[PDB]
């Protein structure tokens, strides 16, 4: 009967919350208390890319470092050259509603998707020269929040169904599909192995997965709000979680809990989009207030703000080499920042 | 010669 | 964890009264504005009241404008509904519903079917 | 029913995770950003020169 | 700067210079979200304007007097609406249709109106409001067995406004009726907004051919309130 | 993707033909454009570019103020207009798309070539033959006159096959990338004033007449080639 | 009555005029997004304000330092000069006026043509509109300070501001028309702002070129006449008048928008 099983489910909810009270001996601000403060963090625009016709949802850097997709809501996936502002491509799109693409680790690949469920995968490296819709991956019954690569054949998905899915590209079809969310999946993040993967979904949980098992290992449920969010920790060991409650929170996978909330009173909007640095130190976090505060992870302290956006940010990668990070705003304009010394 | 402010200041 | 313990149910007759009541744990609750949901059998999922996060701000369906009064207490993080002159109509689940994210005005998604800042509900039978 | 039959399982499946303590993996934590402060461009901006975004 | 990458850069401004020929079509074209219940009869809308002139997301492309509306029905997602519909600002309205004879919905769709109303993405965005089924209301309220004033007890102290220009042969309950319902969305409409964005109330019926004409006037009554205010001229 | 050249023949010296090049199969407004020629007996020569779009044009000295290039975009056609023509212009010529943006690959398709009959960096292939057995591990050397790394990094030399009666295929861009349908077999390093052609275990389809070419900076140049005789 | 506007005050309006052109202009110019064409006519008319104002400025600078007896050109290489300056602050005033003229068209077509107004009014139209009032405006100053003995030079400046008042107030008053009947829409379903800003376009419009081409009229009227004699002495108030509507325009429209008073922000 329900009630027994309601029971049950708050039972073994008891006993997780007590194992995760039972490891916490102490804090992550305890431990890093002792160390030296970041200094101010200022970051210099270096590049504003510009030619998007409206407001971008997302964007993905290559491993290269250089290359950048953005995809516009215009209906344009854009591939820029960011070390020169080159645009290398423009992608027109069936649906204008575009709400993620990514950029695949190789670069022969793009995806895209929106508020039409389909996830298009879009063929960079095209005898033909022009770039062309390799594959539409149809079955999401939900939009498409958040895609990221494993491999030229695989693509994890994320929707508005509550739902993620990864995919292989050459059938189109769901190899496997993890369903333990509640809410609209929001955000996708790809451990280092891309064995793992966090996904938030707008039930204040992170889920970790097992790509290949097809399993939930872990739910993460510090939020007060929906995860708009999720990026893994370099060491694959934690991930960063932004939510409409204004906080960033980190998590790590084996303590099963939440370490540091990035929040400060100043901030009362939601964490549009979330990127570490490439040692971890700085975690980089996109507000609906039209600008990015950089935390310290490990102190949880504003170490500085990339204030240079008009509207809504809405999408924040950081290079695989750390030597930027990229933000988008509903401005159109797309800014690469790194500092100087 | 005079260069006056502008032109026409002073009819004729 | 997100969780609403919605309370204070069962049966009673017609032109009784019930102070529905909703223990509000680990969202910081007045932060959020929050509501009262209903489900009459085989019906869709009803609001019936909305409490601003100040408490200064109060709305109601008008089926219950005057029958029921939305209460909150923000510092035992309890949501209230007395629905003091009760009728078989109102026999439901009632649901506490949170909004959805902090500060806002607007409340979506606090009727969808499926939606995770929503108690488990609380069945009020009127006789 | 059956969303809270498979909820249970779940949180038996999530029941058994072999937790470390807090206190270690902050100490992991710290440990990889130390072995990667000197790596990270923006922790510790890179000089001009060796900047690609302005040479 | 190599020859390469010279033309790299050509190749960057060639695009630049097809982005420019969308960004004439993108500003060209106005872009309409299209909401409603189930009840709402929103399908009949975009039948009417697809006939006269899995998926997600529906797009219906039509012209009036040479202007190009693209209305985007949202399809198969699920009703929590909160995070597409984020996707909606800066188009040019959002159709709010209801169904006015469904008045155990018509609070439903109020809330629905008000959520869309005060949502901080949709601030500056103007709703036309199609009241739509106006013939199964004038029935439910000629054949009265729904009393308005059972879901509404505010309608018992209601009266016509002098405002209303009921058509000929209508009964003046169907006109406090409907009216009625509009107050209703404009007490919400007028709670809130700086004159940021606006109401447009109609009250349509399927067998309305004009429903693309009362979305072309209220564009451009938006677009033309919009360009005032900037103006400090409204 | 198919490139085929049409308006070659004999003509008299002074005399004029319009090359027509084709194009099917792929993006061509998209695409740069080439006209390479090669003498009978001799190795490649750049002519003309026109570029995405036709907003740049640039020629070799030897056909600037005489030969015209132009396209037809809307019908996917290349049009080279000779005029004043020489027995210098006696030649194949060879159809070349080109595509440029980072990391493209420039002259990875040739047309089958067009043969008209008329009645700047030195890039240097110091060996003109190698006599090569198969499976052996080969390196063409090339030299150029400046150092082809530039600033940006790319090292830049490429590296052409001709085999005996096919038109040139790219196999190497830009130092050491390997074209799209290239063995492993090849690969190209350098310094930027010196570069080799690795070959690493010959097979007979790789005999031919091996072109290294520079595109630091027009006009574009080819060196003489080394011929691999199995 | 004489205002005699001395040349320190003439110079003091025509630099602080100056300055808040050029801050107009360059914000339009770094901020991208001010790439748009009622943003390039607001430029556009920023920059004829720079020009009126810089070429009066240095008209008062030169004669100042000949008053000072710094400066010795004489005859034909000093009338040159007068008159290559002349040239400029006519140019710059005439396009002035026509930037004036356009951001009336503007705002109308944006109103009464509101669904097409991106297609009608365009960065291609815009900078052709642009260059064709520049070049128009060289022209006809070119040949108004040429022929500026002839009575058909000052008709024709006379009657191009009143074309050019005439076509703004029709223009601004069909605006606040199509205002006032959307502010009656927005009462009834709810149940001067337009004509107070109506009130500062015309009115600075009006009290600041109207007095020049009232004085040039009244020429054509009054070869010699005492009460217009009267008048005449004032068109050194007449000029500072116009240097004001320099002033006043970047905050009427530039200012006007809250993005360009981030963009004077960020510098
Ligand atoms: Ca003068």
């Amino acid at each position: 009967e329900l009630d027994q099983l309601r029971q049950e489910a708050e039972q073994l909810k008891n006993q997780i919350r007590d194992a995760r009270k039972a490891c916490a001996d102490a804090t992550l601000s305890q431990i890093t208390n002792n160390i030296d403060p970041v200094g101010r963090i200022q970051m210099r625009t270096r590049r504003t890319l510009r030619g998007h016709l409206a407001k971008i949802y997302a964007m993905h850097w290559g491993t290269d470092s250089r290359l950048l997709v953005s995809a516009s809501q215009d209906g344009k996936l854009i591939i820029w050259d960011s070390y020169t502002t080159n645009k290398v491509h423009a992608i027109p799109l069936r649906s204008s509603w575009v709400m993620t693409c990514a950029y695949a680790p190789s670069g022969n690949y793009v995806a895209c998707g929106g508020l039409d469920n389909i996830c298009s995968i879009y063929n960079l490296k095209t005898r033909e020269g022009n770039v062309r819709v390799s594959r539409e991956l149809a079955g999401h019954t939900g939009y498409l929040s958040c895609c990221r690569f494993l491999d030229d054949n695989q693509i994890v998905t994320s929707s508005g169904d509550t739902t993620c899915a990864l995919w292989d590209i050459e059938t189109g079809q769901q190899t496997t599909t993890f369903t333990g969310h509640t809410g609209d999946v929001m955000s996708l993040s790809l451990a280092p192995d891309t064995r793992l993967f966090v996904s938030g979904a707008c039930d204040a949980s992170a889920k970790l997965w097992d790509v290949r098992e097809g399993m939930c290992r872990q739910t993460f449920t510090g939020h007060e709000s929906d995860i708009n969010a999720i990026c893994f920790f370099p060491n694959g060991n934690a991930f960063a979680t932004g939510s409409d409650d204004a906080t960033c929170r980190l998590f790590d996978l084996r303590a099963d809990q939440e370490l540091m909330t990035y929040s400060h009173d100043n901030i009362i909007c939601g964490i549009t989009s979330v990127s570490f640095s490439k040692s971890g130190r700085l975690l980089l976090a996109g507000y609906d207030d039209f600008n990015c505060n950089v935390w310290d992870a490990l102190k949880a302290d504003r170490a500085g703000v990339l204030a240079g956006h008009d509207n809504r940010v809405s999408c924040l990668g950081v290079t695989d080499d750390g030597m930027a990070v990229a933000t988008g705003s509903w401005d159109s304009f797309l800014k690469i920042w790194n500092g100087s010394s | 010669y005079s260069l006056e402010h502008x032109r026409w200041g002073k009819p004729v | 964890q997100v969780q609403l313990q919605e309370s204070g149910g069962g049966l009673v007759q017609p032109g009784g009264s019930l102070r529905l009541s909703c223990a509000a744990s680990g969202f910081t609750f007045s932060n959020y504005k929050m509501n009262w949901v209903r489900q009459a059998p085989g019906k869709g999922l009803e609001w019936v009241s909305d409490i601003s996060q100040s408490g200064a701000s109060i709305s109601y369906t008008g089926s219950v404008k005057g029958r029921f009064t939305i209460s909150r207490d923000n510092a035992k993080n309890t949501l209230y509904l007395q629905m003091n002159s009760l009728k078989p109509e109102d026999t439901a689940v009632y649901y506490c519903a949170r909004c959805p994210a902090p500060f806002t005005r607007d409340c979506f998604d606090v009727t969808s079917t499926t939606y995770a800042y929503r108690g488990q509900g609380t069945q009020v039978t009127v006789s | 029913i059956a969303q809270a039959r498979k909820l249970v399982e779940q949180l038996k499946m999530e029941a058994n995770i072999d937790r470390i303590k807090v206190s270690k993996a902050a100490a992991d934590l710290m440990a990889y950003c130390e072995a990667h402060a000197k790596e990270d461009p923006l922790l510790t901006p890179v000089p001009a020169s060796e900047n690609p975004f302005r040479e | 700067l190599s020859a390469e990458d010279k033309a790299a850069v050509e190749r960057s401004k060639m695009i630049e210079k097809q982005l420019q020929k969308d960004k004439q079509v993108y500003r060209a074209t106005h872009r309409l979200l299209l909401l409603g219940a189930d009840n709402s009869g929103k399908s009949t809308i975009v039948k009417q304007m697809r006939i006269y002139h899995t998926s997600g997301i529906f797009e219906t492309k039509f012209q009036v007097d040479k202007v190009n509306f693209h209305m985007f029905d949202v399809g198969a997602q699920r009703d929590e609406r909160r995070k597409w519909i984020q996707c909606f600002n800066d188009v040019t309205a959002i159709i709010f249709v209801v169904d006015s004879s469904d008045y155990n919905r018509l609070q439903e769709a109020l809330n629905d109106f008000k959520s869309i109303w005060n949502n901080r993405w949709l601030r500056t965005i103007s709703v036309i409001l199609f009241l739509n089924k106006q013939d199964l209301l004038a029935e439910k309220v000629l054949a009265g067995k729904s009393k308005i004033e059972d879901y509404f007890p505010e309608f018992a102290r209601y009266t016509t406004p002098e405002d209303a220009t009921p058509e000929p042969g209508e009964d003046p309950r169907v006109t406090r009726a409907k009216y009625f319902i509009r107050d209703e969305f404009l007490r919400i409409s007028t709670a809130s907004g700086d004159g940021r964005h606006y109401c447009y109330p109609h009250f349509t019926c399927s067998v309305d051919t004009e429903n693309a004409r009362r979305i072309f006037n209220d564009c451009r009554d938006i677009i033309q309130r919009m360009h005032l205010r900037q103006y400090e001229l409204l | 993707v198919q490139l085929v050249e049409s308006g070659g023949g004999l003509v008299q010296p002074g005399g004029s033909r319009k090359l027509s090049c084709s194009a099917s199969g792929f993006a061509f407004s998209s695409f740069g454009m080439h006209w390479v020629r090669q003498a009978p007996e001799k190795g490649l020569e750049w002519v003309a570019y026109i570029s995405s779009g036709s907003g740049t044009i640039y020629y070799a000295d030897t056909v600037k103020g005489r030969f015209t290039i132009s396209r037809d975009d809307p019908k996917n056609t290349l049009f080279l207009q000779m005029t004043s023509l020489r027995s210098e212009d006696t030649a194949m010529y060879y159809c070349v798309r080109s595509i440029y943006y980072y990391g493209s690959s420039p002259f990875d398709f040739w047309g089958q070539g067009t043969t008209l009959t008329v009645s700047d960096i030195v890039m240097t292939q110091a060996t003109s033959s190698v006599p090569v057995t198969p499976g052996e591990s080969v390196s063409i050397s090339c030299r150029s006159s400046k150092s082809l790394l530039h600033s940006n990094g790319n090292t830049y030399l490429y590296w052409f096959l001709q085999r005996p009666g096919q038109s040139p295929q790219l196999l190497i861009y830009r130092m050491s990338n390997l074209a799209s349908g290239v063995p492993d077999r090849f690969s190209g390093s350098g310094s930027g004033t010196a570069f080799t052609l690795t070959i690493s275990r010959l097979e007979a389809e790789d005999v031919g007449v091996y072109y290294c070419m520079q595109h630091l900076e027009y006009p574009l140049t080819f060196g003489a080639g080394t011929k691999l005789e199995l | 009555l004489e205002v005699s506007i001395s040349d320190g005050l003439f110079l003091s309006l025509g630099l602080v005029s100056l300055v808040e052109n050029a801050l107009v202009v360059a914000t339009i110019a770094k901020n991208r997004n001010l790439h748009s064409p009622m943003y390039c006519f607001i430029c556009c008319l920023a920059l004829s304000d720079l020009l009126v104002s810089g070429s009066n400025v240095l008209e008062t600078a030169v004669i100042l330092l000949l008053e000072a007896g710094a400066l010795v050109a004489r005859a034909a290489v000093l009338q040159q000069l007068d008159n290559v300056i002349d040239v400029i602050t006519c140019s710059s005033m005439l396009s002035s006026l026509c930037f004036l003229g356009a951001i009336a068209v503007d705002r109308y077509i944006s109103i009464f043509y509101a669904l097409r107004y991106h297609s009608i009014v365009t960065l291609p139209r815009a900078r052709r509109a642009v260059a064709a009032i520049w070049v128009a405006s060289v022209v006809f100053s070119t040949l108004f300070i040429a022929y500026y003995d002839h009575v058909a030079v000052l008709l024709c400046l006379v009657v191009f501001f009143l074309a050019m008042l005439v076509l703004m107030a029709v223009l601004y008053v069909h605006m606040l028309a199509r205002a006032c009947q959307h502010a009656q829409g927005i009462a009834r379903l709810h149940k001067l702002k337009g004509a107070v800003t109506l009130t500062i376009l015309l009115g600075i419009f009006f009290l600041c070129w109207g007095p020049f081409f009232l004085h040039l009229t009244l020429i054509v009227l009054c070869p010699e006449h005492p009460t217009c004699g009267c008048i005449f002495k004032n068109f050194n108030l007449f000029l500072a008048l116009i240097i004001c509507n320099a002033i006043i325009d970047p905050l009427i429209y530039a200012f006007h928008s809250q993005e360009l008073r981030r963009t004077l922000k960020e510098v």
